[PDB]
């Protein structure tokens, strides 16, 4: 299994961990695999795959076992060596954040034109206002 | 649109690396593939794995009694990768604070 | 169409930085050259 410095959380847990996995059987998709354990070169990928063990979604974060093809036997085994704490791992999001680029494309235009109308509505307020002041005092210097 | 995936990605999705080169058997079900090497952070470089005639593989590194073959299997270069999207939360609100 | 999205959130502030600095320099040079104008003006005025 990956250690927990060489997982990068956005690609994982952008989607929730509802979906990882098959609901008929909690046996993860294939896809996710080589994502989540190395393998050496030349290795066939079919021979390989991640069980659920336990999970809970408003945390984002899955618990799972591997299973590989015995050499010997017709059968599937447990990869003892897998990671320190045996053919067992547990993966988490490791900060709390989701779709917020959705909306920020919506808000980051509205605070843009609110400020924008704001600053025009305060420079266009008193350059009439300096306007008006112009002209009066130079009427009124032409009066004098 | 592959410049947007990592080498690594590419170079562990062996389907896609099949997807490189196209194969005219000599002899029907002859078999071949791509052994991929990273060569830059943003190239990598591929080797055929081809058949012989005694249904076994060969390659640049193949031997017989432990001498070298020398074969003579082509390297092709394939280059202009990037970093995937990690920066986008990051960059986008960068943008606002700027405009801001 | 579609791909795109990525680059317009390069893109959309980019500009708008630029006709922001545009707009800013556009009305910027010619206030200060207004407040040059009034001040020799008044001067002028006085001196008269």
């Amino acid at each position: 299994f990956k250690p927990g410095n060489q997982i990068d959380f956005n690609r994982l847990f952008t989607l929730p961990v509802t979906e990882l996995f098959d609901p008929n059987t909690m046996f993860v998709y294939d896809q996710y695999v080589p994502l989540l354990v190395n393998l050496p070169s030349g290795f066939d990928q079919a021979s390989i795959r991640l069980k659920v063990i336990s999970y809970s979604v408003e945390n984002q974060t899955l618990g799972v076992r591997l299973e590989f093809k015995d050499p010997q036997t017709q059968q599937f085994i447990p990869v003892l060596n897998a990671s320190s704490t045996g053919p067992q791992t547990v993966f988490q999001p490791f900060n709390q954040w989701a779709d917020y680029v959705l909306p920020l494309i919506v808000t980051v235009p509205i605070v843009v034109i609110i400020l924008s109308v704001t600053l025009g509505l305060t420079i266009g307020i008193p350059m009439h206002r300096n306007k008006k002041a112009l002209q009066a005092g130079f009427d009124l210097s032409n009066k004098k | 649109n592959l410049v947007d995936k990592t080498v690594d990605e590419i170079i562990n999705t062996p389907e896609i690396l099949n997807s490189f080169f196209r194969f005219t058997p000599a002899f029907e079900d002859q078999k071949a593939t791509l052994v991929a090497t990273k060569q830059s952070d943003t190239s990598l470089s591929v080797s055929p794995r081809i058949q012989f005639l005694d249904g076994n593989f060969y390659d640049l590194n193949s031997t017989i009694a432990g001498v070298p073959l020398n074969i003579g299997f082509p390297s092709r270069v394939f280059a202009g990768f990037a970093a995937l999207p990690a920066w986008v939360i990051p960059v986008s609100v960068g943008s606002s604070v700027g405009i801001l």
